[PDB]
DNA sequence: ATCGATCGATCGAT
DNA sequence: ATCGATCGATCGATTTTTTTTTTTTT
């Protein structure tokens, strides 16, 4: 017996410590990453009284979000026989606040993000992730209350907002858009276009693009009563070039996937690479976290160069593609996290274009067992040829003389709506 | 001190309220009789040229450990230092 | 002439001379009231200094002007543990060096007052420790019992700035603790003693009562006590022209390059070259900062490098009393963070404080280094930007300051030989990288 | 009375404030200005002003001025009610602020006095944590709902509370709320405090800051850590956290003693502490500027001649753009420039680093790390795991120049690389995870492990780092010294006039500012050369590389694909040098001979 | 604030063990110490240095595991040259 | 536990 | 006699609070 639009684009496009009160009580579109957040709570929703001396029900009255005042006399009489809440005939609905910071990508230099709260309520709760880059559609208020007794000088509301809408970093199928897109799948040549589409500016191997095309596209795990479900995803691995576009690649992978994380390799990109999370009541609850995968799951890994990586977090490189559920020893809290991950690998060559033609074990310092865990292995090269950069310069050239492939939304939804 | 000594200022006279342990509570307006059934009470404070003072030192005492049990802890004792 | 008023006394003079014998007691018995006179006294005995040269400073309105006595040397006092309660209020010679200067307390005078009607601006002075406000009332008059409006940024104030002090009488009876004294102070004495500096600062002796539950009236028997802070005595540069002169009689001396060597350092023996480095980098250089730019400045720094126990720190502890704004830090025990940008939390505010680093102390005067060979590789890099930028860049932690330190610097050095041996490479000898060595 | 004693000077300043300070007549800057002030004001009606404070003091002497001082902030109303009473005459949603300017003197925290409350008062030093935004009160509808509110008035003192007169209505009150935000005008505020400058502070006493909010417009125009004159606004606040201090505070002896603290407000402060285009068109005409750019480049530095130019092609750099679907094409440039020390290398890094906006630099050894990587910092209190950008980040969009990379060692070499390949940057530990955003022109310096040539050295080997950082930077452009008498008597002449006093007359062709405006006019191009001639380049290309197969002692490399895209961003850096679009092959003969050159570099 | 050890100790003997264990931190203020007549805090907002007359002996252990006649002087010896020097 | 405000009545004024 | 303000008895609300297991850095 209800429904809200969230409606759609909105600018604003305002950051975070941009707002102005001029801003306040009118819907305002805004920008923030996830942070962390309250567990989703029951909401009073209808207010409704028992009360007291008056009778019941009393019918339930509209409160609040969040305010709820003041029963002074009323439903019989007044008081003192006067209005109080009962359990019965009371709808309620979820509550979640949150905290969202602004983006550090769009955080100017040396300044310090600002702290926001995020409110949640209906369909919205919960559908958030922390850590996510994410969009929301709010209303800035004073809201609410302004005691804060602390405060006092000068005197103020804190200021709150709730997104009529959210949306990850930073799109779905439909009927007439699937169905003629399930009249894409038909063709059977449509496999080259996926080549075609995969990244069309880059040119490249169409081999290495075709592996690209492998753990892009996902697969069945699949389960086996009642044991191991085996490994669905494609753990990938790349043998680097120097020059080469195969780190530009993966990040083609990063807007192309629905879900998708790059750490690269260390030193280190976010973030610990591994879940180093000990709490810590006390303070205030502190915050639990997982492996950089844990932050997409399903959602294909994205890391390069090993080589430069630690090796106590290229433990739980090894340890992620086996198990597929993540775990560590820190400290008291005890658990059991399953994260499942395609994982994509493109490590630079040790020294010069080509390690040996001796075997890769030659190649990479890195184990074998621990390279056991790739599926795929990307190798490239070469040595200089006259025809290969005409091949490319030339597509190159022409490239950038800008200032085939399917349209990436279709073969994007394509994929997810292939994994779903 | 043991005794605040307030004065009338208008009715003048002297106050003098015991206080015991940490604390007290202190007497207002004017107790004095000469403002007392008078319309107007005078104001008082404390003067502590005239209200009486006593030093107060303290010290925690441990034991001297030969007579403790071979378990448990030594004790610290709170005592408090007043006057010569 | 100077219209300073607040005369600094002098204590005693009141003995041995006549009369004021009693008063010299009478004084050290009720302080306070003394001043009152006094004070006003000073004024009239100003005012009647004046009449007999009759019109003066334009004229009767400098008599207008405040005086007061800062009497000092009362007797002396023992310590600060000796205190007795008897002495409740009594002129007191004390000493120690400040631990910590408060922010400046704002304190009530003269309270400002309106009602709801008209609203008008009556008010009456804080006065007594209380402020009482009539019901009513101003305008009408009338009347009517409005509530009394209070705008404080209207009504009077003065500073009385806290600090906490922990007097070094020594003497001391063993086991008592380093005990610390209040003070409260009050207009000029507020401020001008600076934080950490031994001082003769005396005063009446003071304690209040404070609430207990800092709700309810009750007070906590016993009161708190603090220093009245009666009178101060801690311990651009201008010469008088005649020695001036004999600056420039030293100047036509043939050999103020060396003489002023042996005068430099006439403690140490020989290594009189050495001497001579030191008499020039303090003269070091002139500053060129050109249309724009440049700045490569008078900046010299020199390390002193060779056998240990050359008394080569006793110039550096030297030298470090010479400049004006100096420097001194052993190797290893100052830290790259202990030369630029401390950042702590102020802790009694509860808030984050930034704070300049040695070098940025450093910055200005000159800088002795030891064991710069022994000094961590985070150091030094911190130098090499002010060995070229002449500056200190801190992006760290919550704010971007790019800083300037132009100062002069001289690190002691201690090789690694010991003996830095014959022959051997030279560089390679002194260890330390030919970059920060060049 | 006192009403009208302001309301004589109100009058006495509306009538001022309507009067003429602009003495400037004829060629100006003539008159009035100040109903100017209002016009262009009245332009974008942002219901605020900027009016010195020194010409009020010009016209009343100052009596009027003095009254500004002490008297000001019991006289505040008096300015801008005259003012919108000049508005209500002049211009028609109404609430103004108004900025003073230009004050006397700036005075000390240690200088500041409770004789100063009260009295506006100029002050400056450095800022420290800023706070976010909150909307203040001031004036708001708040009434008890019975019988009606009808009430949305004063309450302007920090309270907020409360409704008082004609309430509920009709009974008597007083009574109880109704605040009602739906009808109330709000505005700023954010809160920060200033610390006190460090050159002013004797060592080692420690500044005293307060804390000072940030009302009217001025909030947000606060940069943290930035020294900053004050216009005063002095007043107080009441501070319950003092207690065992103690006192004597006074009481209303409904007892709450008072405590009433400094509190600086931040009325206005400063951060400080057209024809000029006809320049550009008399520029834009002259040919020669191509050469005299050059040597307008850097005269504090002898010679090295084209190395200069590429400071100013790091200082343009291509698109940095498309194409699309897709990945953004760079874009950006690198060079590290290095030889003999004493090679005044360092001149170059000084140079554009005092020079180019947001330009970066390190000492290129202990940052110690991060420095560019995030701590990650802790502890909070209350939290843990604060990402720091940190370092080289700040520079986005600008030219970063850093020091011998071999003294970072490897660590940070592999994110040095990162940074080089994903532009911006994912980072974190153990934290939450993030992307950071550099995308940063770079140079540096590291010195030759032999600091000497060690000519028969491959480029390649000798700079001891990875080919992949070292073919990411194009290029590093080697050069070498070595006496030369002829050039050592040039060396004796050229470079004792940098010691020089004087003669400091010898000037480049270009002011350093002229060119640099024009910068930004050849920043604004996005010059793309789809002529054919660009074809010519791939052959260009090909004859680059086709010679370079053998052998590979030689500067090999490869040479690199990557080459190319920076000759593309060669010529991107070109046509900006030149203004034009689309280049020119005779252009992109010049990239690609200083490509060869910078080659040549990694030869014998 | 609680002063101690060599503050404590001034204008008289300080008996020491553990001597190559002091570290670092204690190893600078003594080194400092043997500068003698001062102790010198640049830390907070206290810069005082402060007077220390201490009379200064500390006997210390040879590298491990005991000293061995074949080892030379002052390898033997886990203190630092401008230490005992 | 005490302090705080509400609220009730009553004795004077008009 | 109507109205008030005045005092008092009525009513009810406010009184403690930071240390030991940690963890990314070389
Ligand atoms: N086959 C190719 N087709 C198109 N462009 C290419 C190709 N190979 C290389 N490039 C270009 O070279 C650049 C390679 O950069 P990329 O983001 O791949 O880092 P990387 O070279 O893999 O780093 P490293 O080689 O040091 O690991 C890209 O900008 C890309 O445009």
């Amino acid at each position: 017996s209800e429904i809200h639009v969230r409606i759609s684009d909105f600018p604003t496009i305002y950051s975070l410590r941009e707002l102005r009160e001029s801003n306040l009580s009118s819907l305002v579109r805004v920008t923030g990453v996830v942070t962390r957040r309250t567990g989703v709570f029951p909401q009073l929703k209808y207010v409704k009284f028992n009360c007291l001396k008056c009778g019941s029900i009393l019918g339930p009255f509209f409160q609040d979000s969040n305010e709820e005042i003041r029963i002074s006399f009323c439903t019989n009489c007044k008081s003192k026989g006067p209005f109080r809440v009962n359990g019965e005939k009371t709808v309620y609905r979820n509550y979640q606040r949150v905290t969202l910071q602004e983006a550090p990508g769009t955080v100017p230099p040396g300044r310090l993000p600002r702290h926001r709260e995020v409110i949640l309520l209906a369909d919205l709760v919960d559908v958030s992730k922390p850590g996510e880059e994410v969009e929301v559609t709010g209303i800035y208020k004073n809201n609410y209350d302004g005691n804060l007794n602390a405060k006092n000088g000068f005197p103020v509301f804190a200021t709150i907002i709730e997104a009529n809408s959210i949306k990850r970093r930073e799109f779905s199928w439909t009927e007439e858009e699937e169905r003629e897109f399930r009249k894409i799948s038909r063709d059977r040549g449509i496999i080259d276009k996926i080549i075609s589409s995969m990244a069309p500016s880059i040119y490249g191997h169409r081999d290495i693009k075709t592996a690209v095309a492998c753990s892009l596209f996902g697969g069945v795990p699949k389960n086996v009563n009642g044991k191991h479900s085996i490994r669905g995803d494609i753990n990938v691995l790349l043998l680097g070039d120097p020059g080469t576009a195969k780190s530009q690649i993966l990040k083609y992978v990063e807007k192309t996937a629905h879900r998708a994380v790059f750490a690269t390799g260390q030193g280190a990109s976010a973030v610990g690479l591994t879940a180093s999370v000990r709490k810590d009541p006390i303070t205030k609850e502190w915050t639990l976290e997982g492996g950089a995968l844990v932050l997409a799951d399903k959602g294909v890994c994205l890391i390069d160069e090993f080589d430069k990586m630690n090796d106590q977090d290229r433990t739980s490189i090894h340890e992620a593609m086996e198990q597929q559920s993540i775990s560590i020893s820190k400290a008291g809290i005890v658990t059991t996290l399953q994260a499942r991950c395609s994982i994509i690998a493109a490590a630079n060559p040790n020294g010069g274009r080509y390690n040996s033609t001796l075997p890769l074990a030659q190649n990479v310092s890195l184990t074998e067992p621990i390279l056991s865990r790739f599926d795929i292995l990307c190798v490239v090269r070469d040595l200089v040829d006259e025809e290969a950069d005409e091949r490319l310069a030339t597509f190159v050239v022409d490239s950038h003389v800008r200032s085939s492939p399917i349209p990436q939304e279709l073969l994007m939804k394509y994929i997810h709506y292939a994994r779903t | 001190v043991e005794v605040i000594a307030y004065t009338c200022d208008q009715c003048g006279y002297e106050v003098f309220q015991e206080v015991n342990s940490r604390t007290f509570t202190p007497l207002s307006e004017c107790t004095s009789e000469e403002c007392s059934q008078n319309q107007t009470k005078g104001q008082l404070f404390m003067s502590t040229r005239a209200s009486k003072f006593s030093a107060f030192q303290e010290c925690k005492i441990q034991e001297l450990s030969q007579q403790v049990p071979v378990g448990h802890i030594p004790r610290s004792l709170n005592i408090h230092v007043n006057g010569t | 002439e100077l219209g300073t008023s607040n005369l600094n006394l002098d204590a005693r003079n009141l003995l041995a001379y006549k009369q004021t014998e009693d008063l010299y007691h009478q004084l050290l018995n009720y302080p306070q009231e003394v001043i009152s006179i006094m004070d006003q006294t000073i004024k009239d005995c100003m005012v009647s200094l004046i009449v007999d040269n009759n019109l003066d400073y334009d004229l009767d309105e400098i008599e207008t002007k405040f005086y007061k006595v800062r009497p000092y040397n009362v007797g002396s006092c023992k310590g600060m543990r000796e205190l007795n309660p008897n002495d409740i209020d009594k002129l007191i010679n004390l000493k120690g060096l400040v631990l910590r200067s408060t922010p400046v307390i704002p304190d009530m005078k003269v309270a400002f007052f309106k009602c709801n009607v008209c609203d008008h601006t009556m008010a009456v002075e804080i006065d007594r420790g209380v402020i009482q406000e009539p019901a009513r009332c101003e305008r009408i008059d009338c009347n009517e019992p409005n509530s009394m409006s209070l705008i404080h940024n209207r009504c009077s104030f003065a500073d009385k700035q806290v600090i906490k002090l922990q007097e070094t009488p020594d003497f001391v009876p063993d086991g008592q603790t380093p005990h610390s004294i209040s003070l409260c102070v009050y207009d000029e004495l507020v401020d001008s003693c600076r934080a950490g500096d031994r001082i003769e600062v005396t005063g009446t002796f003071r304690s209040i009562p404070i609430r207990a539950n800092s709700r309810q009236r009750v007070l906590k028997s016993l009161y708190k006590t603090y220093v009245d802070v009666v009178h101060v005595k801690v311990s651009v540069r201008q010469i008088t022209d005649q020695d001036l002169a004999k600056i420039r009689e030293v100047a036509a001396r043939e050999d103020l390059y060396s003489l002023l060597a042996r005068s430099i350092a006439p403690s140490i023996y020989e290594l009189e070259d050495v001497k001579k480095g030191i008499l020039l980098q303090l003269f070091g250089g002139t500053n060129k900062t050109f249309t724009k730019g440049g700045r490569y400045r008078g900046d010299i720094n020199i390390l002193l490098c060779g056998d240990p126990s050359t008394s080569k720190s006793q110039i550096l502890q030297y030298v470090h009393k010479i400049t004006p704004r100096g420097v001194y830090t052993s190797g290893k025990g100052s830290s790259a963070v202990g030369l630029t940008a401390y950042i702590t939390r102020d802790v009694d505010t509860k808030q984050l404080v930034l704070e300049s680093g040695a070098l940025v102390l450093s910055d200005g005067g000159v800088c002795c280094i030891d064991e710069f060979d022994k000094m961590s590789d985070s150091t030094r890099s911190v130098l090499h930007e002010v060995m070229e930028q002449q500056t200190i860049s801190i992006a760290k932690a919550g704010i971007i300051t790019t800083l300037n330190a132009r100062s002069s610097i001289l690190a002691s050095a201690n090789p690694i030989g010991s003996r830095y041996n014959p022959n051997l490479p030279v560089t390679e000898n002194i260890d330390l990288p030919p970059p920060l060595l060049s | 009375v006192d009403d009208v004693t302001g309301e004589k000077v109100r009058e006495a300043f509306e009538q001022f404030l309507e009067d003429f300070s602009v003495q400037s007549t004829d060629t100006g800057e003539v008159e009035k200005v100040y109903r100017a002030q209002i016009e262009f004001m009245k332009i974008y009606d942002l219901n605020t002003i900027y009016i010195d404070y020194q010409h009020l003091s010009m016209r009343e002497n100052g009596a009027l001025a003095m009254a500004i001082s002490e008297q000001y902030y019991r006289f505040l109303p008096f300015l801008q009610k005259g003012l919108r009473r000049v508005v209500r005459k002049y211009a028609p949603e109404r609430v103004f602020q108004i900025s003073f300017f230009n004050l006397p003197t700036v005075h000390r925290i240690r200088d500041i006095r409770s004789e100063k409350i009260g009295s506006l008062l100029s002050i400056s030093g450095t800022v420290t944590r800023t706070s976010e935004v909150r909307p203040e009160l001031y004036k708001a509808s708040f009434t008890c709902d019975m019988c009606r509110a009808i009430v949305d008035n004063v309450e302007q003192s920090f309270k907020y509370t409360e409704p008082t007169f004609c309430p509920n209505p009709s009974c008597e009150n007083r009574a109880f709320w109704t605040l009602n935000v739906t009808r109330s005008r709000f505005l700023d505020w954010q809160k920060v405090r200033i610390q006190e400058n460090a050159n002013e502070i004797p060592t080692g006493s420690m500044p005293r800051t307060l804390d000072v909010i940030l009302r009217g417009d001025s909030v947000e125009r606060a940069k943290p850590g930035d020294r900053c004159k004050f216009t005063g606004v002095e007043i107080v606040v009441p501070d319950v956290t003092q207690l065992g201090l103690p006192g004597v505070k006074p009481s209303s002896t409904g007892v709450r003693d008072l405590t009433y603290k400094i509190s600086f407000l931040a009325c206005h402060v400063i951060s400080i502490g057209s024809d000029e285009i006809n320049e550009l068109k008399e520029m834009v005409k002259d040919e020669h500027i191509y050469d005299k750019l050059v040597r307008s480049i850097a005269p504090a530095v002898f010679g090295h001649e084209a190395v200069k130019k590429g400071i100013l092609l790091q200082m343009l750099g291509g698109v940095h753009k498309s194409t699309v679907e897709g990945i953004k094409l760079r874009g950006d440039i690198n060079i590290c420039v290095v030889g003999d020390p004493s090679t005044s290398k360092s001149q170059f890094l000084k140079y554009v680093v005092g020079f180019a906006p947001r330009s970066v630099y390190t000492s290129g050894k202990a940052s110690s790390a991060a420095g560019l990587t995030a701590a990650v910092v802790r502890d909070e209190e209350g939290g843990d795991y604060t990402i720091e950008a940190g370092a080289l980040m700040l520079a986005d969009n600008g030219i970063c120049c850093i020091d011998e990379f071999d003294k970072m060692d490897i660590s940070d070499q592999v994110a040095i690389h990162e940074a080089m390949e994903q532009q911006t940057i994912s980072i974190a530990k153990a934290g939450i995870h993030a992307t950071l955003n550099a995308r940063t022109s770079i140079l540096a310096a590291a010195n030759p492990v032999g600091g000497r040539y060690n000519r028969k050295l491959s480029l390649r080997g000798n700079l001891n780092m990875t080919a992949p950082i070292m073919s990411r930077f194009d290029l590093f452009f080697v050069i070498l010294d070595d006496c030369n008498e002829k050039i050592d008597t040039e060396l004796a002449s050229h470079i004792v006039d940098l010691h020089m006093k004087r003669d400091e007359a010898i000037e480049p062709p270009f002011s350093a500012e002229q060119l640099r405006r024009y910068i930004k006019y050849a920043r604004t191009f996005k010059p793309i050369l789809t002529k054919e001639a660009r074809s010519y380049l791939v052959e260009k290309y090909k004859e680059l590389r086709k010679d370079d197969a053998q052998g590979f002692s030689r500067s090999s490399y490869r040479i690199t694909v990557r080459q190319l895209e920076s000759m593309i961003r060669l010529s991107e850096a070109i046509a900006r040098a030149n203004c034009v679009d689309e280049i020119t092959p005779s252009f992109i003969a010049e990239a690609y001979d200083l490509l060869r050159q910078s080659i040549i570099r990694v030869d014998v | 604030l609680e002063g101690g050890a060599l503050v404590l100790a001034d204008n008289g003997i300080c008996c020491i063990d553990e001597f190559d264990k002091m570290d670092e931190s204690d190893r600078t203020a003594i080194h400092e110490v043997m500068e003698q007549q001062t102790i010198s805090i640049s830390k907070a907002g206290i810069n005082t240095t402060l007077n220390a007359r201490t009379s200064i002996l500390a006997a210390a252990n040879p590298l491990y595991g005991r000293y061995n006649p074949r080892l030379s002087p002052l390898d033997n010896i886990n203190l630092p040259a401008a230490l005992l020097s």
